[PDB]
């Protein structure tokens, strides 16, 4: 079997102390990146689960291991897909990277425990996330089945098919696995070949690239005489990069501090791409590539690169400080575990407006029925359209009111 | 969909530690 990288965007999302990580680890292997210098940018982890099929039984086919002695056959399993894991934050506080995570993805895996309560407030968030950034592949699990009863756990699943009624998403899987105890994960990787088709990707499209996290590769003891450069962990969702091809960070850069800055986006070409485990040359666009360009390892050392767009040289995307936006508003308050109805937007107001992946404070100059102007503190840049998800400080910590398009 | 659901538990709740 042929090494291949990442062809679809799978994440996972749930709520904290369930075990994310632990799930992660029981479908792939490879334990999650976060757990000083390298990865750390965004709460996210790596780890790449491979889907080989049997087909020399049923769901027991598509196994973790290429070589096939566990399900009966003698005979070598086949190529199917190849997955990537972006794992998102379930807390109140981290929203920004939840959001950031939400765009890059394409299919999503719910987690919900049954000995903690049915309605839970972070997970019916990320499900409102869901809704609004065009994620409606979504596979149901269920994470702990063991302590709970043969009768409660069914009646746990009739409470959650009661709550998915109003939604817009009708038919959704649900699996029961563990994470601890490694079981019905078969099942589960032929849910993600089975109730998930690829959407159509195509190389006319021009190149964009989203970065999320920054690696730079130095280490303890090795000395100067051997440096690498500045690898940008980035996803793309359009147009095939290739080894050595011009690359601009769009947004801009702080190097020099009375007067004004006249600065042009960062410059850099393309020495190495990181993918699977092996080097490859081709970059397929639908999953995390660390893209190692000539670009310093100080300047991708932390937190710099959290929520930057990228565009290959010959392409012009604007950049916005006055941003035209048209939203809509939910009945309620998601989030928040008492529920009110939600207001009309105040004149001048500090609102985290999540443009894909960009993080930016922006107040509201007017208001009207349905567009609002906004002017954003740091500039966020725009492509073609960019979903976005609005999100307010109302109680304590930042809460999601609802949905925006930019009509530029 | 809750119809194959209960057949996977079922399988689940007969293979346990």
């Amino acid at each position: 079997i042929i090494n291949r990288q990442a062809t679809i965007n799978i994440g996972t999302i749930g709520h904290v102390a369930h075990g994310k990580s632990t799930v992660v680890r029981a479908i792939s292997g490879v334990q999650t990146v976060r757990f000083l210098e390298r990865n750390i940018t965004i709460k996210l982890g790596y780890a790449n689960a491979k889907i080989y099929k049997c087909q020399e039984s049923f769901k027991s086919d598509k196994e973790i291991s290429p070589k096939c002695q566990r399900p009966g056959c003698p005979g070598r399993y086949k190529l199917v897909r190849h997955v990537s894991f972006v794992d998102c934050p379930g807390h109140d506080i981290l929203m920004s990277t939840m959001l950031s995570g939400a765009a890059v993805m394409d299919a999503a895996l719910l987690l919900i425990a049954g000995n903690e309560s049915c309605p839970q407030p972070q997970t019916s968030e990320h499900l409102a996330a869901i809704e609004i950034m065009k994620l409606k592949h979504v596979i149901i699990l269920q994470n702990k089945v063991d302590l709970m009863r043969e009768e409660s756990a069914l009646e746990h699943q009739k409470s959650i098919l009661k709550f998915i009624r109003g939604t817009i998403a009708d038919g959704a899987p649900i699996v029961p696995i563990s994470a601890q105890l490694k079981y019905n994960i078969d099942a589960v990787n032929e849910f993600i070949v089975k109730t998930i088709p690829v959407p159509p990707r195509d190389f006319m499209i021009s190149p964009r690239l989203i970065v999320i996290r920054s690696f730079d590769v130095n280490k303890p003891g090795a000395e100067i005489e051997d440096l690498k450069g500045g690898v940008a962990g980035g996803s793309i969702l359009n147009g095939v990069f290739k080894l050595g091809d011009e690359i601009e960070i769009r947004p801009g850069i702080v190097t020099k501090d009375k007067g004004k800055i006249q600065c042009k986006p960062i410059f850099s070409n393309i020495v190495s791409l990181f993918a699977e485990q092996n080097d490859l040359k081709f970059a397929v666009p639908g999953g995390l590539i660390g893209v190692g360009t000539k670009v310093d390892p100080t300047l991708c050392r932390a937190d710099r690169l959290v929520g930057q767009v990228v565009g290959a040289k010959g392409h012009l995307p604007n950049i916005y400080t006055d941003i035209e936006i048209n939203y809509f508003l939910l009945r309620r308050l998601l989030g928040v575990k008492k529920q009110a109805k939600v207001r009309k937007l105040e004149p001048n107001e500090v609102l985290m407006v999540n443009i894909g992946s960009t993080a930016t404070g922006a107040r509201v100059v007017a208001v009207k029925a349905d567009m609002a102007r906004l002017q954003l503190t740091s500039p966020a840049c725009t492509e073609i359209n960019e979903k976005i998800a609005l999100s307010r400080r109302i109680e304590k910590h930042w809460r999601l009111i609802g949905w925006a398009t930019i009509k530029k | 969909v809750g119809l194959p659901y209960s057949e996977l538990l079922s399988r689940f709740f007969n293979i346990l530690r």
